[PDB]
């Protein structure tokens, strides 16, 4: 047990034992960054492969060529934090080696008559953050990883959909990486059809003529041949014995039925069948036929025998006839008669029409035509079929050679073709569209690297444009390449990309579910539109790799998955999930990942499945899977087995406890609504869990992991300075470790950020313990809710529907409050009139406004704002203003005027209240800084100036502690070396060669320290003191940081972890409150109607443990606060350690006695247990821990009314149930607008919230409204609410005059329709 | 005076490694510094009404 968890051992409930730990969660997004970033030798994969794919370029006519060596990654100008606070991407340069080759036009061509070497900037790449992030623009992003069709050939058919019969139609599809797609498809006539691009069809024989084929080729390759000869002048057959298995048979030894089995008379084997002219009448030639007298074709292929044609080659002489193979079952005329309907007869007039088709209304040349189906399929620079695509193909067609081809040949073709005829014939089986085998994750990696690749591209035309010139004697590698594109791309990829969306920062669960989602749609994708049921659907080839769970409920529904908890990627970008091998009968510990393709032919075992001591099955007859169908197969069958229970579910439904008890459509808002969880003041571990918790605190990031064992040195709530290890010491390091926490920083969804040590100053630890807990942690677990006490009963209609009673106290103790920190910017911009000045000298505001505003006009740190309260204090010069002749004459009357400026300074948003937390300023170079600019400068040098002296004071003293530590080797007295002062040091005087050696060595090690020192504080320095690169036409930026310290009310959603979501009514007072026996009042009242019938029996379940849970936790308490003798709480904790039959051996001898204190310690508030999914707690261990609780077995108490005192009548369901703050706040939700702002051309309200804008009256409204027959609550609506300007303001000085009354006009979205309708052309117009 | 200034523009940066500053790019076009930033700001083309 690590230290971290021995302060706190979760109790297990598990029964079978883990074999595989869960390995990094995010490891789908390091790894293919590192695949993009890293340098391969092999040269396949990232940078070094679309450079090796784009360069070496070459002049059109051949005078010089550029070159690629080398690459790298230069230093980031700014560090993660840095490129948050300033707004900038975290990226690093990339630099790249060319050489410009300039031959000799002269000499032969080849010979290199002169070369440049020079480094050129190819732009900045964005950097993946050590937890899978990106910073773009100071924001944190996330790229998601993409489902698509593997590129390749598929086989699939309409399923006797389109015909008017059945008919099914058959049809082949290849489609690579990058090119033009290829359909080889049947029509209802029986003949294969070509599509190139998805055009109008042609017949297929052309795509065989332009390969340079033949017609009696053709039959060759798609047919079958049988001969006739003319043998002692009869007709002589070439017998097979499988062809034969209505005419009579020769061969009179054995002669067969005639016109009226096989095998028995095949057995002797004989050669010479005779048969009637008839036969050949009705069957088609197979080789052209010329005679050498007549110089004529006597038959071509493709044409039906007649008997004028046995005439012909009877008198013509020749006696052996070839024919073609024609059945209705087995083989068919497809090519033969597909060959009839071509019009096509040659080459040329093959490419002509493959002209037409591909650019209609075009007189067709023979070169262009060339160099048009060359560009098709068979160029490299058009055509890509990758290594997954080429692998693919190969599988499918059944082909071993050519794996390094990217381009299509005659071969594929006619393998293709070859397939699809077969696939007809009845040999062979359509494709699953759906099967995770022919489907393809396509990681961050892989789309940086296309994008990369477009913008090289885009850059070489230009190059090779240029290079074309031929005057290049001045010019060099780096006057060639233009970063702009390329730096447009990667930018263009990583910030406009559907697939890089806004991070997800609730909590670490989200931020995990997000980095481990995959997407169907973006670009080469689906559309939301465009997807049936079968894409949305749960494929059997999903177990083990996408959940079936965890998938957002609405449009989106099954386009959108998540990774399964063991799942992977294998080099080809197929998910592939992890299987212990079944050896002579033995389940071995050997763990072997499948792809949905190997996983089809091996058996699988459950996990459930019971197990031997010797490590082999029980039960004779085990349930496994096989072909994707569930079954009963024997034990000697069985080849593999799962890893473990949780392996089909996601992390997000592996943290549901009592999984198996719920239904899937409860399981998915569970799942979905843990991820929408807000952080509180306090984290709280979860009573009843399922183990999982620490694997997401640890992985997400959040938390601070100590990277080498040792000593804290020194805790502060803002840095854990640890002493490292002698083992674990890089030679010459200082062996200090300092981690900075974050305190209080703004996430992506306005929520708190906050890192609490959970360390003391001295106690050990060790590699991967955790030091702080960040948000949503405690102690290293995931804490995402609160145990609530809970009583399952309905309350005077309170709980009605969905609805949540809170007693008081839930609020007294703050619970559920959250911090939500708010980001305001005032921008002094540069005008036409002036330009705009931040200063406190705001117009029409008196001295009390002013309060909490500096010199500068800027608002303090501290200060308590509310509503309307001004931040920054900004004017903005305005023209002249005509005034009213009545405003004139109060002018004249008062003479007060002061308009010069205007007021358009930062107010605090309505209802909206909380302190000033941070308040940071920008200012553009070459702008004078006002007062709080350097004072916040001078501040910032102050912080850094300490903070570094601190780090150099640590890491001098631990480098300090190990010289002595080298000096004690020899031992000497240090009292004598402290007599003299540190300085003076430097001024001893020595004459022996050997001591003056060591001063000098001495002084130039601190003349180091001292230059090293210097250079980083001066870096830091300019970082800090640099102006800011803001956009054209702004001067100055003031952002200021607000906490809001958010309180549960009614209106917010509170949820569990079994969907089992509601809204609060009441919050009730506490006397109020259902009380038992002991006085407890409860703190939550649900209502019991909402669990049978949406069948979340998971609840009842988790509520009776954390009854029991807790109930030890009181059991624990007591027996602490007696001050009893600490055998007896060893004998005790041992007790509740060894219940069930559990796999978990915790032996509390081994504790030390403060350990065993501090487990105690942290068991006070109840006694945490892992319910792992599929494999948690069974009813008989719940009532026993009740049982060692003294609390009932049922789970139910006796419970009184608090207003009245009176008990209820039936036993009530009273237990600890986790419950969870959604991110669905009554405080966000209000909106109310009586007048305000209007559009620009439909002069209606504007809509949202943050436009303070008005709901919408959409068509059924006015449906509702005209079935009630209120017309003028609809004209009201219409006319007087939305868009008539003047009945509106007379409407608003109405209801000011107190009239009440209106005067509707016509709409003005009427005028404008009306103006558009004219502007057709259209003339439209309104009559008296 | 755009395209000359994208042109100084990019060859500077090839030449440095990062986007030159408007002192620079003033420096090396021989006029105001004020001058430059009155290239750069009128050198837009203005939005769409029906970008998503």
């Amino acid at each position: 047990y690590s230290y971290t968890e021995k302060k706190r051992i979760r109790k297990d409930f598990g029964t079978r034992p883990q074999v595989l730990d869960i390995p990094y969660l995010l490891s789908i997004q390091l790894d293919s960054f590192e695949k993009f970033i890293e340098q391969d030798p092999e040269g396949q994969y990232g940078l070094e492969a679309a450079f090796r794919s784009v360069f070496p370029i070459q002049s059109y006519n051949g005078n010089s060529e550029l070159q690629y060596v080398s690459y790298r990654l230069g230093e980031p100008v700014f560090d993660v934090k840095e490129c948050q606070i300033r707004g900038v991407t975290y990226s690093k340069p990339l630099r790249v080696k060319l050489r410009l080759v300039i031959f000799d036009k002269d000499a032969p061509a080849g010979t290199v008559k002169d070369i440049k070497e020079q480094e050129v900037y190819m732009g900045e790449i964005p950097l993946m953050t050590e937890n899978g992030t990106f910073v773009i623009n100071g924001t944190e992003r996330v790229i998601v990883s993409q489902l698509h069709r593997s590129p390749g050939v598929f086989f699939d058919s309409d399923k006797g959909k389109t015909h008017s019969s059945g008919k099914v139609l058959y049809n082949a599809r290849i489609i690579p990486y990058r090119g033009s797609w290829l359909d080889f498809e049947f029509d209802p006539k029986d003949n294969l059809y070509v599509r190139i691009d998805r055009r109008r069809k042609l017949p297929a024989s052309i795509i065989l003529r332009v390969l340079g084929k033949t017609s009696a080729e053709i039959l060759d390759i798609f047919f079958e041949k049988v001969n006739f000869e003319v043998k002692d002048q009869t007709l002589m057959m070439e017998l097979v014995p499988e062809r034969l298995r209505t005419f009579d048979i020769e061969a009179d030894g054995k002669v067969y039925v005639e016109k009226g089995h096989i095998r028995q008379l095949e057995k002797d084997g004989v050669n010479f069948i005779e048969v009637p002219v008839e036969y050949i009448v009705g069957k088609v030639s197979a080789k052209d036929y010329v005679n050498e007298a007549t110089g004529e074709l006597i038959i071509t292929a493709n044409q039906e025998i007649s008997l004028e044609a046995l005439a012909n080659l009877s008198q013509a002489g020749y006696k052996k006839l070839e024919v073609l193979f024609t059945n209705d079952l087995d083989h068919g005329p497809f090519m033969s008669e597909t060959l009839r309907v071509d019009s096509t007869t040659d080459r040329i007039s093959a490419l002509v029409e493959i002209y037409r088709m591909m650019r209609p209304g075009e007189p067709p040349t023979k070169e262009a035509a060339e160099s048009l189906f060359e560009s098709l399929f068979f160029s490299a620079e058009r055509y890509d079929l990758s290594t997954v695509g080429r692998m693919k193909f190969n599988s499918s067609i059944g082909r071993e050679d050519a794996e390094e081809q990217g381009t299509l040949d005659e071969v594929d073709i006619i393998e293709v073709m070859k397939k699809l005829i077969s696939i007809r014939n009845g040999k062979g089986e359509v494709d699953d569209i759906d099967h995770l085998g022919n489907r393809r994750i396509r990681s961050v990696g892989e789309m940086a690297e296309n994008q990369f690749r477009v913008g090289l591209v885009r850059v070489e035309r230009a190059v090779k444009e240029r290079l074309s010139l031929g005057d290049l004697d001045n010019v060099m590698p780096q006057d060639l390449i233009n970063a702009k594109p390329i730096s447009a791309a990667v930018k263009e990829f990583f910030g406009s990309s559907q697939l890089s969306q806004f991070m997800d920062q609730n909590n670490p669960l989200s931020e995990v579910t997000h980095k481990r989602r995959i997407s169907a749609l973006g670009p080469g994708g689906l559309t939301r539109e465009r997807a049936g049921f079968e894409v949305r659907d749960v494929h059997v080839t999903h177990y083990g790799r996408l959940c079936p769970i965890e998938t957002p409920e609405g449009p989106n529904i099954g386009l959108i998955n998540s990774l399964s908890a063991f799942a992977r990627c294998n080099e080809y970008g197929f998910l592939e999930t992890p299987y212990r091998r079944v050896v002579n009968g033995v389940v071995t510990d050997e763990v072997d990942y499948l792809s949905a393709i190997e996983e089809g032919q091996f058996v699988i075992a459950q996990a459930n499945a019971k197990l031997t001591e010797e490590g082999g099955f029980a039960d004779e007859l085990v349930t496994a899977r096989q072909k994707g169908e569930s079954g009963l197969h024997p034990r000697e069958h069985v080849d593999y087995m799962d890893v473990a229970t949780n392996q089909v579910v996601s992390i997000a439904a592996s943290l549901i406890p009592f999984l198996e008890h719920d239904d899937a459509n409860r399981a998915l808002m569970g799942a979905n609504m843990q991820r929408q969880a807000v952080p509180t003041l306090r984290s709280e571990k979860p009573l009843v869990g399922t183990g999982i918790e620490r694997n997401v605190a640890v992985d997400s990031g959040v938390t601070a992991v100590a990277k080498r064992g040792g000593v804290i040195q020194s805790v502060d709530a803002s840095r854990i300075v640890v002493k490292v290890n002698e083992e674990e010491l890089i030679p010459g390091e200082a062996g200090i470790d300092i981690y900075n926490l974050t305190k209080y920083t703004r996430s992506n969804q306005n929520t708190c950020i906050n890192q609490r040590p959970c360390v003391m100053p001295g106690e050990p630890v060790a590699r991967g313990d955790v030091l702080a807990d960040g948000p949503s942690t405690d102690l290293g677990e995931l804490a995402l809710g609160q145990n609530m006490r809970i009583a399952f009963m309905p309350w005077n209609g309170y709980n009605f529907e969905d609805s949540i009673l809170v007693s008081e106290r839930v609020v007294q103790d703050d619970r559920f409050t959250t911090i939500h920190i708010q980001e305001l910017s005032c921008v002094a911009r540069d005008t036409k009139l002036g330009a705009e000045e931040i200063t406190a000298d705001i117009p029409n505001v008196g001295e009390a406004a002013l309060s909490k505003l500096d010199e500068s006009g800027i608002v303090y740190i501290g200060a308590e704002v509310k509503g309307g309260d001004i931040l920054v204090g900004k004017v903005t010069p305005k023209g002249e203003t005509q005034l009213t002749p009545e405003e004139k004459l109060l002018r004249a009357i008062f003479g007060e005027k002061a308009s010069d400026v205007k007021d358009t300074s930062l107010r605090v948003p309505n209802s909206v209240a909380g302190t000033v937390i941070d308040v940071q300023v920008f200012t553009r170079d070459g702008v004078e800084k006002d007062k709080r600019a350097l004072e916040i400068e001078q501040m910032q040098l102050k912080e850094a100036k300490k903070d570094l002296t601190e780090e150099f004071q640590i890491l001098e003293g631990g480098l300090l502690a190990r010289v002595r530590s080298v000096l004690l080797a020899g031992g000497y007295t240090e009292a004598k070396l402290s007599s003299i002062e540190r300085k003076k040091w430097l001024e001893q005087t020595l004459e022996n060669e050997e001591l003056q050696n060591q001063l000098e060595q001495l002084a130039e090690q601190y003349d180091e320290l001292k230059a090293d020192f210097d250079k980083k504080f001066e870096a830091k320095r300019r970082k800090i003191t640099q102006g800011d690169d803001l956009a054209p036409g702004v001067l100055k930026i003031v952002k200021v940081y607000l906490a809001v310290k958010r309180r549960i009310q009614p209106g917010d959603k509170m949820a569990g972890r079994h969907g089992n979501k509601g809204v609060i009514s009441k919050i009730n007072p506490v006397e109020d409150m259902p009380y038992d026996e002991n006085g407890q009042p409860v703190d939550i009242v649900l209502n019991p109607l909402g669990v049978p019938s949406r069948m979340n029996i998971g609840q009842i379940l988790e509520v009776h443990l954390g009854l029991a849970a807790k109930g030890i936790g009181d059991k624990i308490n007591q027996m602490i606060k007696e001050q009893q003798e600490l055998a007896k709480l060893r004998e005790f904790l041992q007790k509740v350690y060894d219940l069930g039959d559990t796999r978990q051996r915790v032996d509390i001898s081994e504790l030390s006695d403060e350990d065993v204190r501090t487990l105690a310690h942290n068991l006070r508030a109840g006694l945490p247990v892992a319910t792992p999914v599929f494999d948690g707690a069974p009813e008989s261990s719940i009532k026993a821990m009740l049982e060692l609780a003294d609390l009932p077995a049922s789970g139910q108490l006796t419970l009184f009314d608090g207003r009245t005192g009176d008990a209820f009548e039936r036993p009530v369901t009273v237990g600890y149930m986790y419950m969870l703050k959604l991110n669905h706040l009554v405080d966000d939700k209000m909106h109310a607008r009586s007048t305000g702002s209007y559009s620009l051309v439909t002069q209606q309200p504007l809509g949202g919230k943050a436009q303070f804008g008005g709901q919408r009256f959409g068509e059924m409204e006015v449906w509702a409204l005209e079935a009630y027959g209120a017309a003028y609550t609809l004209q009201e609506m219409l006319t007087v609410k939305s868009d008539d300007v003047n009945g509106r303001t007379k409407m608003y000085k109405n209801i000011v005059d107190g009239n009440h009354a209106m005067e509707p006009g016509m709409p003005e979205s009427f005028n404008v329709l009306l103006k558009e309708i004219r502007s057709l052309g259209i003339n439209i117009e309104l009559e008296d | 005076t755009i395209n000359k200034l994208n042109r100084i523009s990019r060859q500077m940066l090839q030449e440095m490694g990062r986007e030159p500053l408007p002192e620079e790019l003033a420096e090396r076009m021989q006029m105001p510094e004020d001058k430059i930033r009155k290239v750069l700001k009128i050198a837009k083309e203005p939005i769409s009404m029906e970008t998503p």
